[PDB]
């Protein structure tokens, strides 16, 4: 038919890392770059 | 499955001029590498440590053949009539005895 | 010569009062008996004897 | 008790993502478990190619 | 195996990032805080901190006794290299020109 | 098993001691001085 699944990004992941592994990058964005997420399946098992 | 994939994108309507907490991308000083695109590609494979995809392959790749291109697809839509259009002025020519 | 026996980094944290007679050791330490006629309890004597 | 070190001159810049993934120092394989595509040329894989 | 890495300043300048902020550089003006990394404070069992900062230059690196090379070139004078070549090649005594 | 993951370190004038004691503030890079953070045998071991 016609329709898509997501995993959730960041880039500039200089809008990626700082101490957490949980819920943490959100807003869509920091400077100018492209930080894409999150809507597939599995959210929160294995931590990083 | 399939899916789909990237490499910056861009937004076009010119919306999104805003700001929440904040000292930025900038030093001391004016304009080097930060009003600018964005990175690329990279990512992050097994069990929790993330990976690079920066700037190196598309050179095994698209000196391809299959895109100059002409006997068999505009051949696939031969016979019609061509739509409202005419010269604008196509047609040349060699002084003008003048 | 040898060994900051606890922080096996360096001699001494302080060269004036870990030596055989430095300042700090000719001060407190009780052998040489300096303090003797002082009433006053030294609180560090016992680090130093 | 004892303990000896094993270092090896790495490196200043292309990565923090194998500083990000982790291992053993020695760094791509020869080892020996995955067995079978083809055996006696012992010289070849971690000595030759 | 734990394996720990104690040398180099990367001479990036990819990945700037971040985090934390203005309340913060060291005292006066301008702001230079770019140290990357010498050696190492670092503690024991109970307490205590001892350092693996070097400072003995003195474990390995420029060592001699590779004072050593008629044996690996025993990986060096029986398998092949690319030819490279033979006005490749010149300077030297003269010609009266 | 052939090989050694990295720590959940400490130590600059910028990221040396504790203050704290559990697990404590969490930037996660700022320019080239670094810390670093766990890969392996205890999510919770070490307390002062």
């Amino acid at each position: 038919f016609q329709e898509a699944y997501p995993p959730l990004c960041s880039s500039d992941a200089a809008m990626l890392r700082t101490a957490h592994a949980g819920e943490t990058g959100a807003d869509e964005v920091h400077l100018a770059q492209y930080l894409i997420r999150d809507a597939s399946p599995l959210r929160g098992c294995l931590p990083l | 499955i399939t899916f789909i994939m990237p490499m910056g994108v861009f937004q076009a309507n010119s919306m999104d001029r805003y700001t929440r907490h904040a000292g930025d991308f900038s030093t001391v000083s004016e304009q080097d590498p930060r009003q600018f695109p964005p990175q690329g590609i990279f990512f992050y494979n097994k069990d929790g440590i993330l990976t690079q995809l920066t700037l190196r392959d598309a050179m095994g790749t698209i000196c391809h053949s299959s895109l100059l291109d002409v006997e068999a697809t505009l051949v696939a839509l031969r016979q019609q009539h061509l739509d409202r259009q005419c010269y604008f002025g196509v047609y040349v020519a060699e002084g003008t005895e003048d | 010569t040898q060994s900051d026996v606890a922080y096996t980094d360096r001699a001494t944290l302080n060269p004036w009062a870990s030596q055989k007679h430095s300042y700090g050791d000719r001060l407190y330490n009780g052998t040489y008996n300096l303090t003797g006629a002082s009433p006053i309890y030294s609180p560090c004597f016992k680090f130093f004897t | 008790q004892a303990s000896v070190c094993e270092f090896v001159a790495m490196p200043v810049s292309t990565d923090l993502q194998y500083f990000r993934t982790a291992c053993n120092p020695r760094g791509r394989a020869s080892g020996m478990l995955y067995m079978g595509d083809r055996d006696a040329d012992i010289e070849a894989i971690m000595f030759d190619h | 195996t734990f394996i720990m890495p104690m040398g180099v300043f990367q001479a990036n300048s990819m990945d700037r990032y971040t985090r934390h902020a203005g309340d913060f550089s060291t005292v006066s003006e301008q702001d230079p805080r770019q140290f990357p990394p010498q050696g190492i404070f670092f503690y024991n069992k109970d307490g205590i901190l001892t350092q693996l900062t070097l400072r003995d230059a003195m474990g390995t690196i420029c060592h001699s006794s590779l004072l050593d090379v008629e044996a690996t070139l025993v990986a060096l004078r029986q398998q092949h290299l690319d030819r490279q070549c033979y006005f490749g090649v010149y300077v030297a005594e003269g010609t009266e020109d």
